[PDB]
Protein backbone atom coordinates (compact mmCIF):
# COMPACT_ATOMS: atom_id res chain seq x y z
CA UNK A 1 0.00 0.00 0.00
CA UNK A 2 2.58 2.52 -1.12
CA UNK A 3 5.24 3.60 -3.96
CA UNK A 4 7.92 1.75 -1.97
CA UNK A 5 6.41 -1.55 -2.04
CA UNK A 6 5.00 -1.48 -5.32
CA UNK A 7 8.88 -0.47 -6.67
CA UNK A 8 9.72 -3.88 -4.76
CA UNK A 9 7.10 -5.99 -6.52
CA UNK A 10 7.79 -4.81 -9.86
CA UNK A 11 11.50 -5.11 -9.08
CA UNK A 12 11.09 -8.66 -8.06
CA UNK A 13 8.88 -9.43 -10.77
CA UNK A 14 12.00 -8.48 -13.78
CA UNK A 15 14.36 -10.06 -11.82
CA UNK A 16 12.09 -12.99 -11.75
CA UNK A 17 11.76 -12.79 -15.59
CA UNK A 18 15.95 -12.30 -15.70
CA UNK A 19 15.96 -15.64 -13.53
CA UNK A 20 12.94 -17.54 -15.84
CA UNK A 21 15.11 -16.59 -19.03
CA UNK A 22 18.46 -18.40 -17.17
CA UNK A 23 16.24 -21.21 -16.86
CA UNK A 24 14.64 -21.21 -20.00
CA UNK A 25 18.20 -21.67 -21.87
CA UNK A 26 19.17 -24.70 -19.68
CA UNK A 27 15.65 -26.25 -20.35
CA UNK A 28 16.36 -25.78 -24.38
CA UNK A 29 20.43 -26.29 -23.73
CA UNK A 30 23.20 -24.34 -22.79
CA UNK A 31 26.15 -22.99 -24.21
CA UNK A 32 26.67 -24.17 -28.32
CA UNK A 33 27.50 -20.56 -28.61
CA UNK A 34 30.72 -20.83 -26.25
CA UNK A 35 32.20 -24.01 -27.20
CA UNK A 36 32.29 -22.15 -30.93
CA UNK A 37 33.69 -19.48 -29.76
CA UNK A 38 36.56 -20.73 -28.17
CA UNK A 39 37.69 -22.17 -31.39
CA UNK A 40 36.86 -19.15 -33.34
CA UNK A 41 39.37 -17.42 -31.15
CA UNK A 42 41.72 -20.41 -31.31
CA UNK A 43 41.85 -19.99 -34.89
CA UNK A 44 41.81 -16.08 -35.11
CA UNK A 45 45.20 -15.87 -33.70
CA UNK A 46 46.63 -19.04 -35.20
CA UNK A 47 45.23 -17.21 -38.48
CA UNK A 48 46.59 -14.48 -37.37
CA UNK A 49 50.25 -16.68 -37.40
CA UNK A 50 50.05 -18.00 -40.33
CA UNK A 51 49.04 -15.03 -42.50
CA UNK A 52 51.67 -12.98 -40.85
CA UNK A 53 54.90 -14.83 -41.87
CA UNK B 1 -23.90 -57.40 -5.89
CA UNK B 2 -25.76 -58.09 -8.84
CA UNK B 3 -26.09 -54.55 -9.49
CA UNK B 4 -22.42 -53.79 -9.54
CA UNK B 5 -21.84 -56.63 -11.87
CA UNK B 6 -24.32 -54.89 -14.17
CA UNK B 7 -22.62 -51.54 -14.10
CA UNK B 8 -19.60 -53.89 -15.02
CA UNK B 9 -21.39 -54.62 -17.86
CA UNK B 10 -21.82 -50.75 -18.62
CA UNK B 11 -18.16 -49.76 -18.51
CA UNK B 12 -17.31 -52.94 -20.50
CA UNK B 13 -19.71 -52.28 -23.25
CA UNK B 14 -18.30 -48.43 -23.30
CA UNK B 15 -14.79 -49.69 -23.35
CA UNK B 16 -15.88 -51.68 -26.61
CA UNK B 17 -17.51 -48.59 -27.40
CA UNK B 18 -14.83 -46.34 -27.59
CA UNK B 19 -12.03 -49.06 -28.89
CA UNK B 20 -14.46 -49.04 -32.25
CA UNK B 21 -13.44 -45.03 -32.29
CA UNK B 22 -9.69 -45.41 -31.89
CA UNK B 23 -8.71 -44.91 -35.05
CA UNK B 24 -4.85 -45.86 -35.63
CA UNK B 25 -2.78 -43.27 -36.97
CA UNK B 26 -4.63 -40.20 -35.27
CA UNK B 27 -4.65 -41.10 -31.57
CA UNK B 28 -1.42 -42.41 -32.16
CA UNK B 29 -0.37 -38.84 -32.82
CA UNK B 30 -2.55 -37.57 -30.49
CA UNK B 31 -0.76 -39.54 -27.75
CA UNK B 32 2.51 -37.62 -29.39
CA UNK B 33 0.48 -33.88 -29.11
CA UNK B 34 -0.43 -34.90 -25.54
CA UNK B 35 3.20 -35.42 -24.57
CA UNK B 36 4.93 -32.60 -25.97
CA UNK B 37 2.35 -29.93 -24.22
CA UNK B 38 3.04 -32.01 -21.11
CA UNK B 39 6.52 -31.44 -21.54
CA UNK B 40 7.10 -27.82 -22.27
CA UNK B 41 4.94 -27.06 -19.08
CA UNK B 42 6.79 -29.49 -17.02
CA UNK B 43 10.19 -27.67 -18.20
CA UNK B 44 8.84 -24.45 -17.16
CA UNK B 45 8.10 -25.32 -14.14
CA UNK B 46 11.41 -27.02 -13.02
CA UNK B 47 13.20 -24.08 -14.56
CA UNK B 48 10.90 -21.48 -12.04
CA UNK B 49 11.81 -23.91 -9.19
CA UNK B 50 15.76 -23.47 -10.61
CA UNK B 51 15.51 -19.85 -10.71
CA UNK B 52 14.72 -19.56 -7.02
CA UNK B 53 18.19 -21.49 -6.56
CA UNK B 54 19.60 -18.28 -8.39
CA UNK B 55 17.11 -16.10 -6.28
CA UNK B 56 18.84 -17.28 -2.98
CA UNK B 57 22.25 -16.31 -4.15
CA UNK B 58 21.34 -12.82 -5.12
CA UNK B 59 19.39 -12.49 -1.36
CA UNK B 60 22.19 -14.03 0.69
CA UNK B 61 24.87 -12.21 -1.16
CA UNK B 62 23.03 -9.01 -0.81
CA UNK B 63 22.61 -9.57 2.97
CA UNK B 64 26.32 -10.07 3.59
CA UNK B 65 27.43 -6.90 1.67
CA UNK B 66 24.73 -4.88 4.42
CA UNK B 67 26.16 -6.65 6.89
CA UNK B 68 30.16 -5.68 6.28
CA UNK B 69 29.29 -2.04 5.91
CA UNK B 70 27.08 -1.71 9.16
CA UNK B 71 30.72 -3.12 10.40
CA UNK B 72 32.95 -0.48 8.78
CA UNK B 73 30.07 2.28 9.98
CA UNK B 74 30.66 1.16 13.64
CA UNK B 75 34.84 1.80 13.71
CA UNK B 76 33.99 5.26 12.75
CA UNK B 77 31.65 5.98 15.81
CA UNK B 78 34.16 4.28 17.99
CA UNK B 79 36.82 6.76 16.96
CA UNK B 80 34.59 9.66 16.97
CA UNK B 81 33.33 8.33 20.77
CA UNK B 82 29.50 7.51 19.48
CA UNK B 83 28.63 4.20 21.41
CA UNK B 84 25.14 4.28 20.71
CA UNK B 85 25.63 4.55 16.84
CA UNK B 86 28.38 1.68 16.93
CA UNK B 87 26.13 -0.34 18.98
CA UNK B 88 23.12 0.26 17.05
CA UNK B 89 25.36 -0.71 13.44
CA UNK B 90 26.85 -4.32 15.51
CA UNK B 91 23.12 -4.81 16.40
CA UNK B 92 22.12 -4.28 12.35
CA UNK B 93 24.93 -6.38 11.23
CA UNK B 94 23.96 -9.54 13.08
CA UNK B 95 20.64 -9.45 12.09
CA UNK B 96 21.67 -9.74 8.55
CA UNK B 97 24.51 -12.07 9.41
CA UNK B 98 22.27 -14.93 10.95
CA UNK B 99 19.22 -14.20 7.72
CA UNK B 100 22.33 -15.10 5.58
CA UNK B 101 22.87 -18.18 7.53
CA UNK B 102 19.49 -19.00 7.08
CA UNK B 103 19.68 -18.37 3.27
CA UNK B 104 22.69 -20.36 2.89
CA UNK B 105 21.05 -23.36 4.83
CA UNK B 106 18.26 -22.94 2.16
CA UNK B 107 20.63 -22.44 -0.79
CA UNK C 1 8.89 9.94 33.84
CA UNK C 2 5.70 7.35 33.52
CA UNK C 3 5.58 8.62 29.75
CA UNK C 4 8.52 7.37 29.24
CA UNK C 5 8.60 3.92 31.52
CA UNK C 6 5.56 3.49 28.95
CA UNK C 7 7.92 4.46 25.87
CA UNK C 8 10.58 1.96 25.83
CA UNK C 9 8.21 -1.14 26.79
CA UNK C 10 5.94 -0.19 23.94
CA UNK C 11 9.15 -0.12 22.08
CA UNK C 12 10.83 -3.17 22.85
CA UNK C 13 7.74 -4.75 22.63
CA UNK C 14 7.10 -3.43 18.79
CA UNK C 15 11.18 -4.10 17.56
CA UNK C 16 10.49 -7.67 18.61
CA UNK C 17 7.43 -8.02 16.60
CA UNK C 18 9.45 -6.38 13.80
CA UNK C 19 11.71 -8.97 13.91
CA UNK C 20 8.81 -12.09 14.02
CA UNK C 21 7.12 -10.51 10.93
CA UNK C 22 10.69 -10.10 9.50
CA UNK C 23 10.64 -13.91 10.00
CA UNK C 24 7.94 -14.49 8.38
CA UNK C 25 8.35 -12.59 5.29
CA UNK C 26 11.73 -14.76 5.04
CA UNK C 27 9.71 -17.95 5.94
CA UNK C 28 7.32 -17.55 3.29
CA UNK C 29 9.83 -17.33 0.43
CA UNK C 30 11.52 -20.55 1.77
CA UNK C 31 7.88 -21.84 1.94
CA UNK C 32 6.64 -20.77 -1.61
CA UNK C 33 10.40 -22.02 -2.89
CA UNK C 34 8.96 -25.75 -1.30
CA UNK C 35 5.50 -25.71 -2.82
CA UNK C 36 6.92 -24.95 -5.89
CA UNK C 37 9.55 -28.04 -5.85
CA UNK C 38 7.30 -30.52 -4.29
CA UNK C 39 4.79 -29.71 -7.22
CA UNK C 40 7.34 -30.27 -10.14
CA UNK C 41 8.57 -33.53 -8.18
CA UNK C 42 5.20 -34.88 -8.52
CA UNK C 43 4.28 -34.23 -11.91
CA UNK C 44 7.93 -35.76 -12.40
CA UNK C 45 7.11 -39.45 -11.42
CA UNK C 46 3.18 -38.90 -12.73
CA UNK C 47 4.94 -38.03 -16.24
CA UNK C 48 7.76 -40.54 -16.07
CA UNK C 49 5.40 -43.12 -14.89
CA UNK C 50 2.47 -44.73 -16.05
CA UNK C 51 -0.18 -44.30 -13.07
CA UNK C 52 -3.85 -44.12 -14.33
CA UNK C 53 -5.43 -45.74 -17.63
CA UNK D 1 16.69 31.03 15.79
CA UNK D 2 13.93 28.58 16.29
CA UNK D 3 13.29 28.09 12.62
CA UNK D 4 16.91 28.31 11.50
CA UNK D 5 16.97 25.09 13.57
CA UNK D 6 14.26 23.45 12.33
CA UNK D 7 13.96 24.02 8.78
CA UNK D 8 17.77 23.07 8.55
CA UNK D 9 16.58 19.63 9.30
CA UNK D 10 13.61 19.58 6.91
CA UNK D 11 15.51 20.50 4.06
CA UNK D 12 18.19 17.37 4.68
CA UNK D 13 14.72 15.11 4.82
CA UNK D 14 13.65 16.59 1.09
CA UNK D 15 16.71 15.92 -0.05
CA UNK D 16 16.99 12.77 1.22
CA UNK D 17 14.29 12.10 -0.36
CA UNK D 18 14.59 12.90 -3.83
CA UNK D 19 18.09 11.24 -4.05
CA UNK D 20 15.25 8.00 -3.12
CA UNK D 21 12.60 9.13 -5.92
CA UNK D 22 15.79 9.76 -8.47
CA UNK D 23 17.22 6.35 -7.59
CA UNK D 24 13.59 4.51 -8.22
CA UNK D 25 13.30 6.55 -11.90
CA UNK D 26 16.98 5.82 -12.95
CA UNK D 27 16.27 2.17 -11.78
CA UNK D 28 13.07 2.26 -13.51
CA UNK D 29 13.60 2.74 -17.00
CA UNK D 30 16.92 -0.20 -16.74
CA UNK D 31 14.55 -2.19 -15.24
CA UNK D 32 11.66 -2.03 -18.20
CA UNK D 33 14.70 -2.08 -20.24
CA UNK D 34 16.11 -5.95 -19.46
CA UNK D 35 12.61 -6.89 -18.57
CA UNK D 36 11.71 -6.28 -22.47
CA UNK D 37 14.99 -7.80 -23.37
CA UNK D 38 14.21 -11.12 -21.26
CA UNK D 39 10.53 -11.50 -22.00
CA UNK D 40 11.59 -11.14 -25.77
CA UNK D 41 14.46 -13.66 -25.68
CA UNK D 42 12.23 -16.03 -23.79
CA UNK D 43 9.89 -15.96 -26.65
CA UNK D 44 12.40 -16.41 -29.06
CA UNK D 45 13.69 -19.69 -27.80
CA UNK D 46 10.00 -21.29 -26.78
CA UNK D 47 8.88 -20.78 -30.44
CA UNK D 48 12.11 -20.59 -32.45
CA UNK D 49 13.56 -23.74 -30.70
CA UNK D 50 10.89 -24.67 -28.15
CA UNK D 51 8.93 -28.47 -28.73
CA UNK D 52 5.66 -29.12 -28.88
CA UNK D 53 4.39 -27.82 -32.03
CA UNK E 1 -13.16 -17.64 14.04
CA UNK E 2 -14.29 -18.38 10.95
CA UNK E 3 -16.12 -15.14 9.31
CA UNK E 4 -12.37 -13.51 10.15
CA UNK E 5 -10.65 -16.83 8.54
CA UNK E 6 -12.76 -16.69 5.44
CA UNK E 7 -11.94 -13.14 5.17
CA UNK E 8 -7.99 -14.01 4.63
CA UNK E 9 -9.00 -16.43 2.03
CA UNK E 10 -11.09 -13.51 0.43
CA UNK E 11 -8.01 -11.09 0.93
CA UNK E 12 -5.90 -13.59 -0.05
CA UNK E 13 -7.84 -14.48 -3.39
CA UNK E 14 -8.39 -10.48 -4.22
CA UNK E 15 -4.16 -10.19 -3.57
CA UNK E 16 -3.96 -12.51 -6.28
CA UNK E 17 -6.55 -11.16 -8.99
CA UNK E 18 -4.67 -7.73 -8.52
CA UNK E 19 -1.21 -9.28 -8.43
CA UNK E 20 -2.27 -10.78 -11.41
CA UNK E 21 -4.06 -7.38 -13.04
CA UNK E 22 -0.03 -5.68 -12.20
CA UNK E 23 2.32 -5.64 -15.43
CA UNK E 24 5.54 -4.24 -14.41
CA UNK E 25 5.64 -1.88 -17.41
CA UNK E 26 2.97 0.09 -16.90
CA UNK E 27 3.00 -0.48 -12.72
CA UNK E 28 6.38 0.25 -12.32
CA UNK E 29 6.64 3.46 -14.66
CA UNK E 30 2.78 4.44 -12.35
CA UNK E 31 4.71 4.03 -8.95
CA UNK E 32 7.73 6.52 -10.07
CA UNK E 33 4.49 8.81 -11.58
CA UNK E 34 3.10 8.58 -7.58
CA UNK E 35 6.24 9.71 -6.29
CA UNK E 36 6.69 12.50 -8.41
CA UNK E 37 3.24 13.88 -7.82
CA UNK E 38 4.01 13.16 -4.35
CA UNK E 39 7.02 14.90 -4.37
CA UNK E 40 5.98 18.49 -6.00
CA UNK E 41 3.50 18.19 -2.89
CA UNK E 42 6.03 18.39 -0.79
CA UNK E 43 8.09 21.21 -2.57
CA UNK E 44 5.22 23.62 -2.32
CA UNK E 45 5.37 22.83 1.66
CA UNK E 46 9.15 24.06 1.55
CA UNK E 47 8.63 26.99 -0.89
CA UNK E 48 5.85 28.36 1.78
CA UNK E 49 8.68 27.54 4.59
CA UNK E 50 11.07 29.72 2.96
CA UNK E 51 9.25 32.15 2.54
CA UNK E 52 7.67 32.92 5.71
CA UNK E 53 11.48 32.43 6.98
CA UNK E 54 12.42 35.37 4.24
Amino acid sequence: SSATSAFERMENKVLDMEATSQAAGELAGFGIENQFAQLEASSGVEDELAALK
Amino acid sequence: ALFDRLGRVVRANLNDLVSKAEDPEKVLEQAVIDMQEDLVQLRQAVARTIAEEKRTEQRLNQDTQEAKKWEDRAKLALTNGEENLAREALARKKSLTDTAAAYQTQL
Amino acid sequence: AQQRTMSENLRRNLAALEAKISEAKTKKNMLQARAKAAKANAELQQTLGGLGT
